[PDB]
């Protein structure tokens, strides 16, 4: 079935696919690792020549303020880690965690 | 990501070069806080020793029309052909004739 | 024995040496559901935990009698180089036949 | 575990592509983990 | 002279005497060093170089030992003498199979 499953495990695809460039393995999920890449860079680099560098007295604010998408309030819905939530909580300070 | 061996190990990637930017190496040499790395990310793009960019204000202008068109090679390569000349008067002389 | 009825006796030392395929049918022919008030059962997460452990145990005894024919289990990662000021020591991806021949 | 950045994608993915895409089927429920588990625990030793 | 202690007693000495393989597996399962206060801790870049130099003199000893199928060896360069008038044998170099020698 030319379906492919495994496709919600995106946490243990992204490291696998460092190892996945041996080369016995087929290339149609390195093409497809490639292109999600790139794409993730062009909406990167869209989402950093939209927004203007300036202001901001607790950090890196300007992301958050153009973007607003960017905010780290909205979370996976299936929890898999506190690390980063831990850090954003000591990070921004402002929002009664 | 390289699990066969430890990062920061064999190489210790830093800014020393205007031109060349390595934001994901800072991330990959680990010991530095979110907070510094996302910041030195941000808002400095140069490093403190090559700051001063006066020395040589070349690659700033190709590369910004280089990343805003994100494609289209040939016309770039012609416009940088077309740019690359002298200030000499006899050099304008040259290739006016 | 292979009775839940009285299972305080064989608990540890009847699960390794018979194998799962007698308990595996018992469990088959008992649908998904068994009588918590004989025996040494109280609730069903101490009987759950019971059943799991007996069954790794069983799958470790199998595994070391299988293994005079294949080659020992190795970590994915060495973390055997205490010398680290002298010189690193990389992992190991076993991609070899994990038999003999 | 990483930085932010990893956390930034991770919820992207499953923020706009995941819904995007699967819209019409996505839904979430519970796991019965305590019947589940000895179910898929079934060791069987064969002749080897 | 094969004390862990130390990092200079079996340096060369216990390496190019005979094969590596065996010291080699003798410091690894001896762990690394043990008290560096009283012995020549001091300065280890000598002795990770004497230890260098000891291993590759044994790596060549044993690839002079065990290289019984390929003795004579000659120069890549040509036009090398005045009488170069003629063309001597082309052949091929060491990159084949040993069949012949």
């Amino acid at each position: 079935s030319h379906r492919v499953a495994f496709v919600n495990n995106f946490h243990m695809l992204m490291y696998i696919t460092t190892y996945l460039g041996n080369g016995e393995l087929p290339e149609v999920c390195i093409n497809i690792y490639r292109d999600l890449l790139q794409h993730v860079r062009a909406l990167r680099q869209t989402i950093t020549d939209f927004t203007i560098q300036g202001e901001g007295h607790n950090g890196e604010t300007s992301e958050a303020l153009n973007n607003i998408l960017t905010d780290d309030t909205f979370i996976a819905p299936i929890l898999w880690d506190c690390d980063a939530l831990i850090y954003r909580d000591e990070a921004a300070r402002d929002r009664l965690p | 990501y390289d699990e066969t061996i430890a990062t920061g190990t064999f190489f210790y990637p830093v800014p020393v070069n205007p031109l060349f930017a390595c934001p994901e190496h800072l991330a990959s040499l680990r010991g530095m806080t979110n907070a510094r790395r996302v910041l030195a990310k941000m808002v400095p793009p140069i490093p403190p020793f090559l700051g001063a960019n006066h020395h040589a204000t070349i690659r700033q202008p190709v590369a910004y029309h280089v990343t805003h068109s994100k494609s289209d090679f040939n016309t770039l390569t012609y416009s940088l052909l077309g740019g690359y000349f002298k200030f000499t008067p006899i050099s304008l002389t040259h290739q006016l004739r | 024995s292979r009775v839940v009825f009285d299972p305080s006796n064989p608990t540890t030392f009847s699960v390794e040496a018979i194998a799962a395929y007698t308990p595996v049918a018992l469990i088959r022919l008992l649908n998904a559901s068994g009588p918590l008030q004989p025996g040494h059962r109280v609730d069903i997460a101490d009987a759950r935990s019971i059943y799991t452990v007996g069954a790794a145990a069983s799958a470790a005894r199998a595994r070391a009698n299988h293994n005079a024919n294949t080659i020992r289990r190795t970590a994915m990662f060495a973390e055997t180089d205490p010398m680290t000021w002298l010189r690193p020591t990389v992992g190991l991806k076993r991609t070899f036949n994990p038999r003999i021949i | 575990h990483h930085d932010r950045e990893w956390g930034i994608l991770s919820k992207i993915y499953y923020y706009i592509v995941i819904p995007a895409f699967s819209r019409g089927s996505c839904c979430t429920m519970g796991v019965r983990y305590d019947r589940l588990y000895p179910a898929l625990q079934a060791v069987i030793v064969p002749e080897i």
